[PDB]
RNA sequence: GUCGAAUUUGGGUAUAGGGGCGAAAGACUAAAACCAUCUAGUAGCUGGUUCCUGCCGAAGUUUCCCUCAGGAUAGCAG
RNA sequence: CACGGACCAAGGAGUCUAACGUCUAUGCGAGUGUUUGGGUGUAAAACCCAUACGCGUAAUGAAAGUGAACGUAGGUUGGGGCCUCGCAAGAGGUGCACAAUCGACCGAUCCUGAGGAUGGAUUUGAGUAAGAGCAUAGCUGUUGGGACCCGAAAG
RNA sequence: GUUUGACCUCAAAUCAGGUAGGAGUACCCGCUGAACUUAAGCAUAUCAAUAAGCGGAGGAAAAGAAACCAACCGGGAUUGCCUUAGUAACGGCGAGUGAAGCGGCAAAAGCUCAAAUUUGAAAUCUGGUACCUUCGGUGCCCGAGUUGUAAUUUGGAGAGGGCAACUUUGGGGCCGUUCCUUGUCUAUGUUCCUUGGAACAGGACGUCAUAGAGGGUGAGAAUCCCGUGUGGCGAGGAGUGCGGUUCUUUGUAAAGUGCCUUCGAAGAGUCGAGUUGUUUGGGAAUGCAGCUCUAAGUGGGUGGUUCCAUCUAAAGCUAA
């Protein structure tokens, strides 16, 4: 070639890079249990049948709980603002459960909301308090 | 749903039609049916256009031009 | 006695010979590693729905399709924005017309439910 | 490059060359004849435990 | 009529110049150098074509598709 | 005649491939072909394989269409072998492959009139008539590629 | 008011800040485009939608989420490979040219604008400028902008309300792991006799071997050296993939599910038609380009024996 020959033959150096070895063997990432079991020397679907996880959920071309259940394991193991709060103080100190009168009172609920959306609100305001 | 009527649309391009006026050849078809008819009408108005399709839908344009123009 | 030769144009040139069958194969089962590497729990594949293939030749087989629809996710009890998350390819052009292809695949989709463990985002 | 390099071969007749590969490795004569110095050993085929 | 003919050339610096037809404008359809590629351009031809022994071993011709070319197809040796 | 040949060394010309075909070898055989791919691998090797696909197992007709057993798959003529008798020669039975001739069925082709029926006669075919192919390798032939090696009046 | 001031358009400035050219060019996207040749001499044709020429990109490019294919018991973005298959179709029906759907497989991933008022509030953005925890953030100011920047909406519809006592929640650190670059450590004879200039040879005796690949060393050296094989220990970065720990979360904030209730637009010198030219296997007139003429919305396109099926053009992005 032409620039090859003289990248060959100058004192500069090449960028040798040996990433020939990293291509085969990656190591396994997005899970620290399949991390710890995982035997490289097997292949990729070799390890899932090990496992007893479905590595394909088309049936392949060609021919063919000692884990998942610590899986299993760890899988079977909206507060309010106090604008809002006091929002809900003011309209239960003046009406109390009347909805109906409730959201039709143009000076407490200036936002004019529903029955649904005030007994819900005032539900999560008493369960935070007494 | 093939052309869904669209209260709108069918206001917008009647509204473009009024105010926009006529093309020189449309001036001339709506002055055809009058004296001529619609029989040379559509034979000049499909020479103009593509297809006879197309000389139906605007020989009837021309003529709902002239039935609202007219009476209403 | 026939014969027809492609031979008259420049031919030479483009030749393509794959010697490189046995290294892409190779290159292949190193992506599907990586993937399988990056994936960890995953299968590798999303999950493909059951099909009737078109024309009178191929009307007697059963193939894989490229996704259920928003019917048959809708049916087996799930949303399809929610399906894709759990790797189950959904289809909006296809359309739903035979009973024993869409019972296939909703059992298909309510077998797989039962099969799979979600992890929490916790 | 576009020499023919990769020969195609049937697959039961591979088969039948491998097999009667295995059934040569039990002739002792055959043994000799290929090489290996097999005079001194008790009986061919030779068969030792699994804990090798 | 007769680049008559360049004599006289240093430096600088331009414009042109190939064909029938046609009044012209224009169009029909032909056919000055060097370098690199297309390019291993086309062969109805010239020249050449690389070890040994054994055995068998021709024809140099009819008829047919006419033919110059382009050759095609019964006999002799297998 | 003419053309080449002063002498020596080294180089120097039927090669590779695609397509189709004959013959032979091999594997399997109404089937056959793993190697597009996937799995696997001691890692371009080897070893496994799902689904399809290719060619073949059915042809005929322009296409629509229809679709190969009346018989022990048929009679007659020959026919390697084998069988019974023959002290042997010879006679008879059975007759494989294959060859000739008279028939049965498929296909399109007309009368019969039951609409197209039962039966009547040929023509077509690289037909059915109890399959023979698929794949790999070798010698090789034809055609296309620079195509046995060097050379041409060039655009 | 014979003045002053809004705009609009067009300029300039060594203004502030940016950006384009050239190289390389195998592949990739375009434009432009022959001939030798091959066909019986030969305007079609062929070589060939090739070479040369010109422009334009990246690690890939291009293509791409149907104005797709089909005719089925229907499939479902593209691209690529096997197959279709030398098939359909084209062609002095000559030399020759020559696909695609289906099936298998590789790989797979989806989305975004314009068109319907935020009108109880341009909610948007660039620059300048002062700080800060700086691929940015915050404050103030000049502007861009209503001839429309934001949020919502894209047909798979979608939106505004009401009903579930329906379900969910963001962002930044730090330290581990992932990756990249880089450093280092990790077995056994130089024991005897002969030949030789030299032992790395022959012979004798032994070792290590998850290391007897290779090279060097005064001739063929696992065991002399570097290495190899197997694991171990570090250093500097990239980063959000996840694992911990930790600091922040808020506002009548942002969603999703199912039902009820009220509404509800979809890309024009474009499709098309004619036409000359190019081009294709595309006879059905296959694509495209120029020129004439130029549409419609129970639209329109594309197929299939009275109709039926299937798409949504003339806007845009996107790995493998």
């Amino acid at each position: 070639s032409v620039r090859k020959r003289k990248m060959n033959r100058s004192s500069v150096g090449k960028a040798t890079r040996r990433n020939k070895d990293k291509q085969r063997k990656i190591n396994i990432q997005s899970n620290p249990i399949i991390a710890a079991n995982w035997d490289y020397s097997l292949t990729m679907a070799q390890n899932y049948k090990k496992l007893g996880l479905r590595a394909k959920l088309q049936t392949p071309a060609g021919g063919k709980e000692t884990e998942v259940v610590k899986k299993l394991e760890e899988l079977a193991s909206r507060s309010q603002s106090e604008r809002e709060e006091e929002w809900l103080e003011k309209l239960y100190k003046k009406h109390g459960d009347d909805y109906k009168k409730m959201f039709f009172d143009k000076k407490l609920n200036i936002y004019q909301q529903s029955e649904g959306d005030l007994k819900r609100r005032l539900l999560r305001w008493k369960k935070r308090n007494g | 749903k093939k052309g869904a009527a669209s209260n709108r649309t069918k206001f917008v391009r009647s509204l473009v039609r009024e105010i926009a006026g006529l093309s020189p050849y449309e001036r001339r078809l709506i002055d055809l049916i009058r004296n001529s008819g619609e029989k040379r009408a559509r034979k000049v108005a499909k020479k103009r256009l593509g297809s006879f399709t197309r000389a139906k839908a605007k020989v009837e344009e021309m003529n709902n031009i002239i039935a609202a123009s007219r009476r209403h | 006695p026939i014969l027809k030769n492609h031979f008259r144009k420049h031919w030479q040139e483009r030749v393509k010979v794959h010697f490189d069958q046995a290294g892409k194969k190779v290159s292949r089962r190193n992506a599907r590693a990586t993937r399988a590497a990056k994936i960890a729990p995953r299968p590798l594949d999303l999950l493909r729905p059951v099909v009737r293939a078109p024309t009178v030749k191929y009307n007697r087989k059963v193939r894989a399709g490229r996704g259920f629809t928003l019917a048959e996710v809708k049916a087996a009890g799930l949303t399809a924005a929610y399906a894709r998350t759990i790797g189950i390819a959904v289809d909006h052009r296809r359309q739903n017309r035979n009973q024993e292809i869409f019972d296939a695949n909703v059992q298909r989709l309510k077998e797989y439910q039962s099969k799979i463990i979600v992890f929490p985002r916790n | 490059t576009w020499r023919k390099w990769n020969v195609k071969v049937n697959h039961n007749e591979k088969r039948y060359a491998t097999a009667s590969a295995i059934a040569a490795t039990a002739v002792a004569s055959l043994v000799l004849a290929r090489g290996h110095r097999v005079e001194k050993i008790p009986e061919i085929p030779l068969v030792v435990s699994t804990d090798l």
